[PDB]
């Protein structure tokens, strides 16, 4: 269907215990492929997907030379900005981006975004036009300014429309076996006794990909009230995700209830039971 | 803004007794990203401790797994132990195999 | 691939 490939920069500083750490991963989709950590003995791009490894020496080097530029770049924003606010010298300050593109099933930019963040919180960000700047704040305009004098915007549409679309394009071809192909959850019921009178019954979405998905309770055939406990969707360590939701049920109505899941990779929505 | 983190401990596969496994400790919705992560066994440092890339979400929010090699028991308890500036003190979170 | 950087799109 649709495809995005994104980049997250982040740096921290550490007052009085180093200069700040600059850290990076690269994705296609719900993949990382590509990470950098200049806390690193030998700090270099490296893969974390098997479709990139084939990639060049002059790739690597290439990545490689952005990553420690990138570090040397946000310490100076870390730093100029530490000014705006007028700041303490004392404790860590952060500053993250995420960058990247979204590509429609046709294989054309759907949308581009640059975003940027102090301290957690929206700084600046390119509009969705790629042509303007939306500042969060007093010290943001003075950084907008700086980039709309020296032309900053047009540069960034010319990665996000071109450069960007090429590389998640052929990124999509080399991995496809993997990238294109979604994963179907495997489902079971647990059955968790709390009392004589009452049970648990836990719903389980193990092994699937990508990482959307959706559980759910009923009774009789309606919806649950109330209610279902989730648990925040998490990865299992081999690229694809795990999930459960539990309700409470009367000890002999476990019956009355279905759980119903559905996903990409499911042909149709599945009903399970106890 | 500091936000506290929140943690979650779970097998890659189901568990087994006595069949060798992964244990994963997942951490999520916390900043500042500098945090010290470990896993006990029995309450015990874990030696070798597999960490991935801190990358964050949407809201901007931090994010990165743990996980090591480990075989499930009868007796044997696990845990998470996370140190992170928001909380004064640090944070165990135990592996229960029903969850 | 990651975008490189110039002194146009370097600021803050």
């Amino acid at each position: 269907g649709s495809h995005s490939m994104r980049y997250f920069y982040t740096a921290v500083s550490r007052p009085g215990r180093g200069e700040p750490r600059f850290i990076a991963v690269g994705y296609v989709d719900d993949t990382q492929f590509v990470r950098f950590d200049s806390d690193a003995a030998s700090p270099r791009m490296e893969p974390r997907a098997p479709w990139v490894e084939q990639e060049g020496p002059e790739y690597w080097e290439r990545e490689t030379r952005n990553m420690k530029e990138a570090t040397q770049n946000f310490r100076v924003g870390l730093n100029t900005l530490h000014g705006y606010y007028n700041q303490s010298e004392a404790g860590s300050h952060t500053l993250q981006r995420m960058y990247g593109c979204d590509v429609g099933p046709d294989g054309r930019l759907l949308r581009g975004y640059r975003q940027d963040a102090y301290d957690g919180a929206d700084y600046i960000a390119l509009n969705e036009d790629l042509r303007s700047w939306t500042a969060a704040d007093a010290a943001a305009q003075i950084t907008r300014r700086k980039r709309e004098e020296a032309g900053e915007a047009e540069q960034c549409r010319n990665y996000l429309e071109g450069t960007c679309v090429e590389w998640l394009l052929r990124y999509l071809e080399n991995g496809n076996e993997t990238l294109q192909r979604a994963d179907a959850p495997k489902t079971h019921v647990t059955h968790h006794p709390i009392s004589d009178h009452e049970v648990t019954l836990r719903c389980w979405a193990l092994g699937f990909y990508p990482e959307e998905i959706s559980l759910s309770w009923q009774r009789d055939g309606e919806d649950v009230t109330q209610d279902t406990e989730f648990v925040e969707t998490r990865p299992a360590g081999d690229r694809t995700f795990q999930k459960w939701a539990a309700v409470v049920v009367p000890s002999g109505e476990e019956q009355r209830y279905t759980c119903h899941v559905q996903h990409e990779g499911l042909a149709e929505p599945v009903t399970l039971r106890w | 803004i500091q936000k506290t983190p929140q943690i979650q401990v779970y097998s890659r596969h189901p568990p087994e007794n006595g069949k060798p496994n992964i244990l994963n400790c997942y951490v999520t919705q916390f900043h500042p990203p500098h945090i010290e992560i470990q896993m006990l066994k029995n309450g015990k440092k874990i030696p070798k401790v597999e960490m991935s890339d801190m990358s964050f979400s949407k809201d901007w929010s931090f994010y990165i797994l743990a996980h090591t090699e480990f075989t499930p028991t009868e007796t044997d308890t696990y845990a998470c132990r996370v140190k992170h500036d928001s909380m004064a003190e640090p944070k165990t979170v135990y592996w229960d195999r029903d969850m | 691939g990651s975008q490189k950087l110039t002194t146009g799109n370097c600021n803050w």
